[PDB]
């Protein structure tokens, strides 16, 4: 069906759907928010209109409505929920906040803060310079993150200190982070390689490490397929999709053309992961029908990708999306946000 | 000699420096493989690019917008630039054998030149008839000495009651 | 375009993309050493190198070269080597990167 | 326009006040002896992050380096000094209380009398640093290298045969102009017809040549600016003395017969401002100058700019109310 488009007037560089309870039988009805580039940045809660009704005075209610805000500091590089009241935001002063919604109130608040999470280091004093964090994922109570530092944390949502930390994981930017397991992450980075860590270990250094073939491309962002931890999806500066298998050597299983630009995310569908979804600063959003799992054939000539621009045009920059049942959300930098309630129509 | 006569003047100079050598036939055989480089057809670039690679040029990454004249003339201000403790000695002699063939002397070298003895350069230029490039080359270190850039005539101190003579 | 404030390599990318889309090769060297620098001056090595690299300044990578050359002096060990291996043909930037390289490629041999 | 505020508690006369190239940091200098910087926050705000002596005299002026050189400041004086300073991450020592973490890296001691003004270069001349003093010279320093900022090379000097009060550097990042710096005068003789001159690299000479000087300029002069170029085939100066002046320097063509020697300029004087009622202290161009501010003994900055016929006028008045 019709794309429900709105004007915030904040470039959005994430979005985020609520989760949803346990056995229920709603579709996605709540979405979270975080703003860049402003002189003011924000996270925000927002419901999706209802297209459903009017009333006798002729009113359209059928706007996205704000529940609530709270400020931020510096930019929010990324986001996700942790439970069904609270969110983790990273940012540009290499801070990592959780938040608590307050449904009896509608407000925000904070919760904790890890106000040095990521930092830049010197010659022998702890006059620290700010490094931008630049990915979070959670697995409740625990949280991991990166940054421009090369910083690896693992933080939980119990503690105020590091549970540990892990200093130049790489010399150069980690990018993003995702879980295999629960003491197993993957890493991504500014050299076009996926780098594994296991919490369980002692030293400091990589358990695996997977690459590209010598050209280096950047790697912005990583996802794992929900019922498979060995399969893996990044994407690249050039606008490019990798699918690899972390059990079968160094290299991708699968390697596509998704973008003429740097892709921002990628998403496998939480409920029907023989899907998948990309956005760029090509200024467009796809979806992909693949329905071995479809996404490990070595030929995409035999075995199917079916693949659909759901932007009807081209944007100013797609930096964000996430996908909950029929639902589907995005963020830009043309001062707006996109959604649907039906993807399947 | 030899050596020279190859165009292998960097084992040449290496030479020198086992056997106290002076460098003067190195510093006047590549002014006389530029001087032949500078009037010389497409043969002459074609010879000159197997020479210049045993000098080992090796940093220039090859763009598509200099040539075996250019690489040559650059190497040559390179050895004037590394091998400063004998200087008159070496731009004197490359001069004196770009003049004793009629070749207008590069501006690179004229400005090093002038770091090192503007005296043994109008030395050179009246032994040339080269009259109007002596009188502003004059005109010059008269300025040089009157702090108009004392500095690009080697001048520590421009004329000053608190300076050397 | 240069004035930008770039507080993070995310958003230098969005500045660099515009610059080199529009063919501001001047602006793209500026920008890669603002990076370059920003890195040098926290001493994030990896990226000081890719963005000296992306610059094509052979001076600057020299320079980053003469950073892993007293890190490994410093320490028995450099702080990269996934870094110094997957240099590509960008290895050849300049004569002490040709160096890096083939001493990385000498322990790997 | 809209104002914020703040308080800078230099604890004698601010003299000077520059912003960083993407004006996220600025720096102002005081007959205290101090210089101090200010950062701007990602809420909106702007914060004292280092306040710190320089010198031993008045400081005159303070400037960045463009950042593909990092963050760089010089600052000049009375005691005849100028100063490079460098901002360094993790080397602030408790063993020094109350230091800074921006190190002066070195001290330049070669002006005979008070430095009256200091610039950097535009970068495409590499990391150069030009500074002027009342022994009626400019002398032009050239660093070696970009990290081991102790060491300058002084590479240039130029003698004006009058008393020298500011520079302005030509911002042409274009090949087809050379190098070339403009000096003012704050001589007060009558027999100095003239009090801008302007100089020009000629590489046929290694020298910083004159080329011209502006015989209408009798008058002392206080600060001066080259416009930004948008592509202009002619280049742009605006002077602050008794009055405003903008002044165009059109590129005279040479003939394939006038080896040697530096250019020469078709000048004309394309606006003369009284307006200020008094003497102009300052002139400083926008990021592409379209538009130049001046200051005066009125209380007022005044900003000029181009009609579509470029006739000049005034188009804004900032000034203070004292409420």
């Amino acid at each position: 069906e019709e794309i429900y488009a709105k004007f915030v007037s904040q470039k959005i560089s994430k979005t985020r759907w609520r989760p949803l309870p346990p056995g229920s039988l709603q579709t996605a009805e709540t979405f979270a928010t975080g703003s860049w580039d402003n002189e003011e940045n924000y996270i925000s809660l927002w419901s999706i209109g209802d297209f459903g009704n009017l009333d006798s005075d002729g009113g359209f209610e059928g706007d996205h409505q704000l529940l609530c805000d709270i400020r931020h500091h510096g930019d929010v590089m990324d986001l996700q929920f942790f439970d069904q009241e609270r969110i983790v935001a990273a940012s540009s002063t290499g801070c990592v906040t959780v938040f608590l919604h307050h449904p009896n109130n509608q407000t925000l608040s904070v919760n904790q803060q890890w106000t040095t999470a990521h930092y830049h280091t010197g010659p022998g004093s702890p006059s620290y310079s700010s490094a931008p964090c630049t990915g979070v994922v959670c697995n409740n109570p625990e949280i991991v993150t990166v940054g421009e530092d090369g910083r690896i944390n693992l933080f939980r949502a119990d503690h105020k200190e590091a549970v540990r930390t892990i200093d130049n994981a790489d010399s150069s930017t980690l990018h993003a982070v995702t879980f295999l397991r629960t003491p197993e992450i993957l890493t991504v980075n500014s050299i076009g390689q996926l780098k594994i860590w296991d919490f369980r270990q002692q030293g400091n250094e990589p358990s695996q490490i997977l690459s590209l073939t010598g050209d280096r491309v950047p790697l912005h962002c990583v996802d794992r397929h929900p019922n498979q931890q060995h399969v893996v999806a990044t994407g690249g500066q050039d606008g490019m999709l990798s699918i690899w298998d972390v059990r079968q050597g160094t290299m991708p299983v699968s390697l596509l053309k998704a973008h003429e630009a740097e892709m921002w995310e990628v998403h496998f569908h939480p409920s029907n992961p023989e899907h998948l979804f990309t956005c760029s600063e090509d200024g467009s959003l796809w979806h992909w029908d693949a329905s071995i799992s479809s996404w490990l054939s070595t030929d995409p000539a035999k075995d199917r990708i079916e693949i659909t621009s759901l932007l009807p045009s081209r944007s100013l920059s797609v930096n964000t999306l996430d996908v909950l049942g029929p639902c589907l959300v995005c963020g830009t930098d043309a001062e707006a946000i996109y959604v649907t309630r039906h993807l399947f129509s | 000699t030899l050596l020279v006569q190859a165009g292998l003047f960097d084992t040449a100079i290496s030479l020198c420096q086992t056997f106290k050598l002076p460098l003067t036939p190195v510093f006047e055989g590549l002014a006389f493989k530029c001087i032949k480089l500078q009037f010389g057809g497409e043969a002459a670039q074609a010879e000159a690019w197997a020479w210049l690679a045993a000098n080992q040029l090796s940093s220039v990454i090859t763009t598509k917008e200099s040539s075996a004249t250019d690489e040559a003339w650059r190497l040559l201000s390179t050895y004037l630039e590394r091998y400063k403790v004998q200087n008159n000695l070496y731009h004197h002699c490359v001069i004196n054998k770009l003049l004793s063939h009629g070749v207008p002397l590069p501006n690179w070298l004229i400005n090093s030149y002038k770091k090192v003895d503007a005296a043994e350069l109008l030395r050179l230029y009246l032994n040339y008839d080269l009259l109007e490039e002596a009188v502003d080359l004059v005109s010059e270190y008269v300025d040089a000495v009157l702090g108009k850039g004392h500095q690009y005539f080697g001048i520590e101190f421009p004329l000053s009651a608190t300076a050397p003579m | 375009i240069e004035r930008i404030p770039l507080n993070t390599e995310q958003k230098a990318l969005k500045v660099l993309r515009i610059c080199e889309q529009r063919q501001m090769t001047e602006q793209v060297r500026s920008i890669c050493k603002i990076l370059a620098m920003k890195a040098v001056r926290n001493n994030r090595l990896g990226s000081a190198l890719s963005w000296s690299i992306r610059a094509k300044d052979a001076a600057f990578a020299t320079l980053v070269s003469d950073r892993f050359l007293r890190d490994y002096c410093e320490r028995g060990c450099f702080s990269d080597l996934d870094l110094i291996d997957n240099l590509g043909p960008a290895m050849m930037l300049s004569d002490r990167l040709t160096f890096l390289g083939k001493y990385r490629e000498f322990h790997r041999m | 326009f809209v104002a914020r505020s703040i308080a800078a508690d230099h604890k004698d006369l601010i003299h000077d006040v520059s912003f960083d190239f993407h004006g996220r940091r600025m720096a102002t200098c005081s007959s205290d002896q101090s210089v101090k910087v200010w950062d701007k926050s990602e809420s909106g705000d702007w914060h004292c992050t280092a306040s710190w002596k320089t010198h031993s005299g008045s400081v005159w002026r303070v400037t960045w380096a463009h950042p593909e050189f990092g963050q760089v400041l010089a600052s000049c004086s009375f005691d005849r000094t100028a100063a490079v300073w460098e901002e360094i991450v993790g080397e602030s020592n408790d063993k020094l209380r109350g230091q800074s973490h921006w190190v002066k890296r070195t001290t330049l001691v070669d002006s005979r009398t008070s430095v009256t003004d200091v610039k950097f270069a535009p970068k495409h001349m590499g990391l150069m640093l030009a500074t002027c003093s009342a022994d009626g010279i400019v002398r032009i320093y050239e660093a070696p290298d970009v990290m081991n900022l102790s060491q300058w090379s002084l590479q240039h000097e130029i003698s004006c045969k009058l008393s020298c009060s500011c520079i302005s550097w030509n911002p042409s990042s274009s090949r087809a102009h050379s190098p070339m710096i403009a000096v003012g005068s704050d001589d007060s003789s009558p027999n100095a017809m003239a009090k801008v001159q302007i100089f020009e690299y000629n590489e046929n000479t290694r020298k910083y040549a004159k080329a011209e000087t502006l015989m209408t300029v009798t008058d002392p002069v206080h600060d001066i600016a080259f416009a930004p170029n948008l592509g202009r085939s002619f280049h742009i100066l605006a002077i602050a003395t008794k009055d405003v002046r903008i002044f165009t320097l059109k590129p005279v063509r040479k003939e394939l017969t006038s080896s040697g020697g530096p250019t020469k300029f078709e000048i004309h004087i394309v606006a003369q401002f009284d307006n200020h009622n008094s003497q102009v202290w300052r002139v400083s161009w926008n990021i592409t100058g379209t538009v130049l501010a001046s200051s005066g003994d009125d209380g007022c900055v005044r900003l000029w700019k181009a009609n579509y016929m470029d006739n000049w006028k005034c188009t804004g008045i900032l000034k203070g109310n004292g409420s």
